[PDB]
């Protein structure tokens, strides 16, 4: 339901502190759940940094790096600091808003296994040069 | 804060002493002549048994939250315990409402309480009360499910509502469910214990002013351990439905994040009190009523 | 495929409603007319009831193709429940049959034995020696893919008491000791107390008095059926587990195991159809359960 | 507490039909159910033919379908018939045999998860030219 706009990406050199803000549009806190993926060569969608209730800011490991999640409530921006850019991050890199569930029955857990009804957004092509 | 191990050590003696004191409960209120019986005794017993059957699957809610919120136990038991946390809240304020009504009748018209007895009799209204709650918690049961949610190899039973509802109505279902547990929990069960409570009281005026001593105590006695259920119920459920209701409420009102953080970290000790309640029951009924107190 | 299912099933709602109305039936009637056998049946239903509730969970198991979706808690609890059923149940008609022993062959001492020993320190005995007895399989029961599929397959782990050497000899004398203290001890007892009561009714019985087996009839004669029953629902498990088991010293033709470990699943089918059948018997002998 | 004493390793070149006898001393089929093992250089080792008790005969699905295993309780000696061998099926195989467990409990089953506590044998590089 909700509309993502992304920003930033393209070809920047290794080691740039790259920012992604994922913006959003009636996806608040207490909806939906911001996250950032990025596409497989297989177009697998792997995630990169997800909003977890359990954890929070969940990276994945091989894609590292120093991600950093940041959720801004009033302007609606998840902000994805991908510092240090890898060759790894030569990916598209999209932001998704799967809906965050209720905090009677699930306990306001963000649901990242519904990601593939989530909504999304076209992402930027991150080309990570030297 | 997670509070490390109070939340499952806390669920673990609640389970310990709600089974040791319904089952006493339940002894007691089964061990007396029929006769003896009277018709709130039907009602004590239905709530002993709501709070029993929770208590048997507190264990598994424990080592739910000792995991970090992981079920090792199956869909078919999180679909089971779900159910047996709503059919326990649905069956015991449904309880409370028939106390309360019986006490109306006693009360305010004693008359149409004897008419009332002689038109419905109290197995009935036990029955409907059960299947209205099994039906009103059927919704959880087949909802239910689980899922390794936020991938973190870790099952967390949490309500599918796929089945019945797509992504852009999953938000409706939600908030359909939750407003219609926090009704016929809450409000409309609380509401006719209010208005009963409100012309029993005013009665009760009333044999300030007329009636009899004797009778007044035994009326003593039994409102009074009942209103004590009905306010530990309305102070143990309370957080919960509240919490929860303002949860719903702020994607309306648009809330800052600070308000829901603080409410998404509070409802466990919510959700903590409400599961206390089942054993805080016998601990007052040994308490103010007589009847478990002689057993 | 389904027919082990679906027999599971069908034994779960049989069991469950057959031993419900066997516990209404003998908790209903004042203690007065609660004979000291009461205690007995009402175990045994109590046991059947134990194990019937489990059985959806190993209906599901079976349907699944050995998959257990329970976690290693129900496992252990399910297979704890099975082998307390197990010992209960054949304790309890040791019971009955020993009772029925001191009520015919010398009912001054029966008398005697009944003031020295109640009914209820024999039950708590009875199940306490069930529950300990039990506790090995409680204690060594897992979940793990066996096999290395996706099933889950309910087994016991003997590493935690024995190393792999040993785990042999712990499974053989495991299999052993609950064949010993399920069948062999408890059906000896039970075969000298009927051979001593079969001497002294038959010393009435080379007479006609054929309302004699009708007396019989009423408890002696259901606790033999009900005893009976047991031998042969629970004879094709533990033969053919003796059998696999005695096959590692005797050398059986890889047919004859084959066929031991394929008929092993019927043989614990019939092993629970006991359960359910026993309400069964209840109602056709004994007027009383049919009364009520 | 078996000797797997496995002969029959080889060479062969692309579309070998080696077949591998795994002899063994003490494993009856009752009491130890003896399967495959390949172990790829440099890597842990990996199944080829693990002779389970629900599926019969099991298999790697990525190698399945080129060699047949098949028991004689006789002599107790277990064949391997890697036929149609392959490039990609050049490594280590070793037979080893897992205690099988009894039908009271866990039905008669191949403890395969304790493939590492079992006894194991030598086996023989099998170099399958392209
Ligand atoms: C995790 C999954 C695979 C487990 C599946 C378990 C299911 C198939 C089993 C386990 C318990 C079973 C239930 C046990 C008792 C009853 C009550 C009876 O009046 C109707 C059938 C019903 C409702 C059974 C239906 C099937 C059931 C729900
Ligand atoms: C799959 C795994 C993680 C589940 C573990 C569940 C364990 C921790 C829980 C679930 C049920 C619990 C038991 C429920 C009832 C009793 C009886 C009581 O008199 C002593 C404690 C005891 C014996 C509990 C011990 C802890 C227990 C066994």
């Amino acid at each position: 339901q909700v509309q993502l706009v992304e920003s930033g990406g393209g070809s920047v050199q290794s080691g740039g502190s790259l920012t992604l803000s994922c913006a959003a549009s009636g996806s608040t806190y207490s909806s939906h759940c911001m996250g950032w993926f990025r596409q497989a060569p297989g177009k697998e969608r792997e995630g990169v940094a997800l909003m977890t209730r359990s954890r929070g800011t969940s990276y994945a490991d091989s894609v590292k790096g120093r991600f950093t999640i940041s959720q801004d409530n009033t302007k609606n921006i998840l902000y994805l600091q991908m510092n240090s850019l890898k060759p790894e991050d030569t990916a598209m890199y999209y932001c998704a808003a799967v809906p965050r569930a209720g905090i009677e029955y699930s306990g306001a857990y963000c649901k990242w296994n519904m990601k593939d009804s989530g909504s999304w957004g076209q992402g930027t092509q991150v080309t990570v040069s030297s | 804060k997670s509070s490390g191990a109070l939340i499952p050590a806390i669920y673990m003696l609640v389970f310990l002493l709600g089974t040791t004191g319904n089952g006493l409960v339940l002894w007691t209120v089964f061990r007396s002549s029929r006769e003896k019986r009277r018709s709130a005794d039907i009602f004590i017993a239905s709530l002993a048994v709501a709070d029993l059957t929770f208590v048997v699957t507190l264990p598994l809610w424990a080592t739910y939250t000792y995991r970090d919120y992981d079920w090792p136990f199956g869909t078919f038991f999180c679909k089971l315990s779900s159910y047996l946390i709503f059919v326990n809240m649905y069956a015991s304020v449904f309880c409370l409402t028939g106390l309360s009504f019986d006490r109306y009748l006693a009360i305010v018209r004693p008359v149409a309480n004897a008419r009332l007895r002689l038109r419905v009799s109290g197995a009935v209204a036990t029955a409907v009360l059960w299947v209205l709650a099994a039906l009103l918690a059927m919704p959880v049961m087949v909802l239910r499910t689980t899922g390794d949610l936020e991938n973190t190899t870790k099952v967390q039973c949490y309500m599918d509502y796929s089945m019945v509802a797509t992504v852009s109505s999953e938000w409706a279902w939600e908030v359909g469910l939750g407003v219609s547990s926090t009704t016929v929990g809450f409000v409309v069960p609380f509401t006719i214990m209010l208005t009963c409570y409100f012309f029993i009281a005013q009665t009760i005026a009333g044999h300030f002013r007329k009636e009899r001593i004797e009778g007044l105590r035994k009326r003593r006695r039994l409102l009074s351990i009942i209103v004590v259920l009905v306010v530990t119920f309305a102070l143990c459920w309370m957080p919960y439905h509240l919490v929860k209701t303002l949860y719903m409420l702020g994607s309306l009102l648009h809330w800052p994040c600070d308000f829901d953080l603080f409410l998404m970290n509070i409802f466990p000790y919510c959700t903590c009190i409400s599961y206390v309640n089942s054993c805080l029951n016998p601990f007052l009924y040994a308490f103010f009523d007589p009847r478990f107190r002689q057993a």
